[PDB]
């Protein structure tokens, strides 16, 4: 920002630390997360068709 | 005096039936003995359900799944079953329960040959509606219908493990 | 140092004053909390559809399960989860035939073609529910695929809306009739394939939450009462006021504002905002002039006023602009002195993604993050344990809430529109990142927007989702 002054920004977050929190399960859950991926992708679309025929 | 009601049903491929038909018949007044909400870790098994039941369960309840006829814990919960209606002399003792549509009629273990098994496959309102006339009908002792018994017990195991907790992170 | 306060999940009433959590697993254990006798369903389409939807009704009736309850609950059957019967007797059928759909194909520009077919079925309900003596509560408007794919407002081989189910609605709201639209391979899944070979319209695992959807959906268009709200205070009325904009191109857009009003239960009575030819889209800030201002403000007292009697202590308004001085002004006069009118402001352009250290789970839902008394943010996406997943996709995104004008805790509003995230009607989802006033703000001002010849819409909710 200047030949003689510069500004400096840390290169770490600021961080938060929650009160409240949650378990750790197994892998599974992030499976079922893809699935829930899956379950926004069959829920609704909108002119996707061309767009997937011009990928090959 | 004996009142409980006992699900006999294979496991964990009829956890939500089983869960629902025990949460339903707990809410409705009747009480109602069943392996998921009882039978937990850490605690011996099979002499409480023996205990239980020739000593306090007045009908019995063995679901006829595809799975639930071959598994050597139903049938034998079933041998004992029938043993404790011979003792009590009561053709009522065993209520089967048929849930699915594809196990046909003559594939089913014999203790279900006998009694007409339940209808639950393609509804379970109205099979609910006539296991509770039937109940009625039988004379089976009640309390008064409340939820409240049924909301705690559907707090207390079902959400063991599935809740937030008071942790750092 | 700051930290991240909690807020409580907040809990849905259900049958027999039963209180839960999620809405899936409390209508199966008690369903809802006023019985309807019986609905009669009726479908237009061909009878190709017609078997596609009685198929689908009859695997509805039976008990279907997904790959696990945790997350994507059974379904057991409407009757048990309702209290109501579905039968795939006693149904009005009318038939669409398809030498019609050929003569509308080879059209030039497909917006006559959109119109002509919308107008179609408009009519087509209109005359059945007008001569059969069968009552039908709900509509089943089973539209092909072809038509949803290639009559698309920008496919290639004016207050009018190029969208099917938007001008649907809009021209049936004039007749009081519940309808809802229904995709065929939505429920014809299982031979629709993609050119590859695959069903790209895929539920191998998945189609409880259709099953879901769509029972909930049916008892709620009959006239029953799903779920509703656990604590509402006597004498608040929530405002959710759409802040919407159409594009309707030299037709003076200016404000297509409209307004969703929670009272007592999850009621909402939608009174239709003025068009409001002042401030031409040139001038699109949303600055509500005094006298419709006041109209509306009037619209909701009344409405409270018939609803239950008395005076609300406090209205709570949620919207999703700023707030400027003059439309406070003209807001404060005509309540009385008693009551209290606050705003809120929603909004989610604002960025801010907060991300976990150790593993690969997201922020939980509930975390609020207060900036300020009037800023505030409220983490309602995210991981939830009820579910054991995340409602949210990657990393969630939170609402950037701020009250404008008025003096009220900022906890009391956040938890209030944390039980207002949980009535969505038209998805049985656990919970949506927007507030219901606000979900259903964006489709219902699509639905008045696409039919200005009205001028008394009805303000029940059948009759938009």
């Amino acid at each position: 920002v200047g030949s003689e002054e510069k500004i400096l920004i840390s290169n770490k977050p600021l961080k938060f630390f929650g009160k409240m929190s949650y378990v750790t399960p197994s892998e599974v859950t992030l499976e079922e997360e893809s699935v829930l991926a899956d379950i926004n992708n069959f829920e609704e679309d909108t002119e996707d068709l061309d767009e997937l025929e011009d990928i090959e | 005096m004996r009142n409980k009601i006992f699900i006999s049903h294979a496991t964990p491929e009829d956890d939500d039936f089983t869960r629902w038909l025990s949460l339903k018949l707990i809410g409705l007044g009747y009480e109602v003995w069943c392996d998921i909400l009882f039978l937990d870790k850490g605690v011996d098994f099979w002499s409480t359900i023996e205990k239980e039941i020739r000593e306090n369960t007045c009908k019995f309840l063995i679901v006829s799944s595809t799975a639930g006829n071959k598994r050597e814990g139903v049938l034998k919960e079933l041998a004992v079953a029938t043993k404790v209606k011979k003792h009590l002399q009561d053709d009522m003792f065993i209520i089967p329960l048929a849930i699915d549509e594809n196990l046909s009629y003559d594939d089913i273990n014999i203790e279900i040959v006998r009694l007409n098994a339940i209808d639950f496959k393609k509804s379970w309102a109205k099979g609910l509606q006539d296991l509770l006339d039937a109940f009625e009908k039988q004379n089976v002792p009640k309390k008064p219908p409340d939820h409240s018994k049924s909301n705690l017990l559907y707090q207390q195991i079902f959400l063991h493990d599935k809740q937030a907790i008071e942790k750092e992170e | 140092m700051k930290e991240l306060i909690y807020i409580e999940e907040p809990s849905i009433l259900f049958a027999h004053g039963q209180k839960c959590t999620d809405p899936r697993d409390g209508l199966a254990l008690f369903g809802p909390l006023n019985q309807i006798y019986g609905i009669k369903s009726g479908v237009v389409g061909t009878q190709k559809g017609l078997q596609i939807f009685k198929s689908y009704l009859d695997k509805i009736q039976k008990p279907i399960y997904n790959h696990n309850n945790i997350t994507r609950p059974m379904f057991p059957g409407f009757e048990a989860v309702f209290g109501c019967k579905w039968e795939s007797q006693n149904i009005v059928f009318k038939e669409i035939t398809d030498e019609e759909i050929r003569r509308y194909l080879f059209n030039a520009s497909t917006h006559k073609r959109t119109y002509d077919l919308v107008t179609l079925f408009n009519d087509k309900i209109i005359t059945a529910n007008k001569n059969d003596e069968e009552r039908v509560d709900v509509w089943f408007v089973i539209v092909p695929e072809e038509i949803y794919k290639y009559c698309r407002p920008n496919s290639v081989l004016y207050n009018y809306d190029a969208q099917f189910h938007d001008q649907l609605k809009a021209r049936l709201l004039e007749h009081t009739i519940p309808t809802q639209i229904l995709r065929e391979s939505t429920l014809a899944w299982r031979d629709f394939k993609n050119t590859f070979g695959a069903p790209i319209r895929d539920f191998s695992k998945i189609e409880g939450h259709l099953a879901w959807t769509i029972s909930t959906a049916a008892y709620y268009k009959a006239g029953g009462k799903p779920w509703k709200l656990g604590d509402i205070r006597p004498g608040v009325c929530y405002l959710g006021l759409v802040y919407k904009k159409i594009e309707k191109s030299k037709n003076p857009q200016n404000a297509c504002c409209a307004a969703q009003m929670f009272l007592d239960n999850g009621d909402g009575t939608v009174f239709k905002g003025e068009v409001g030819p002042w401030y031409n889209p040139e001038k699109g800030e949303y600055h509500l002039k005094p006298k419709e201002a006041k109209a509306l403000l009037t619209q909701a007292l009344e409405s409270y006023k018939e609803q239950n009697k008395s005076y609300p202590k406090e209205v709570f308004i949620h919207a999703r602009t700023r707030f400027n001085d003059e439309e406070w002004n003209a807001f404060n006069e005509v309540t009385p002195k008693n009551t209290n009118l606050v705003g809120v402001t929603i909004t989610k352009s604002k960025p801010l993604k907060l991300y976990k250290t150790e593993g690969a789970f997201p922020i939980m839902r509930g975390n609020a993050y207060i900036v300020d008394e009037k800023k505030a943010f409220l983490w309602t996406l995210g991981f939830v344990p009820k579910l054991q997943s995340t409602l949210s996709m990657e990393v969630p995104n939170p609402i950037f809430i701020e009250i404008n004008k008025g003096e009220a805790e900022i906890q009391q509003v956040l938890k209030d529109i944390l039980a207002l995230t949980k009535l969505n009607y038209n998805a049985c989802i656990y919970a949506d990142g927007e507030p219901v006033t606000l979900r259903f703000a964006n489709k219902i001002g699509e639905i008045l927007t696409a039919s200005t010849e009205i001028k008394t819409p009805p303000l029940a909710f059948k009759y938009y989702i």
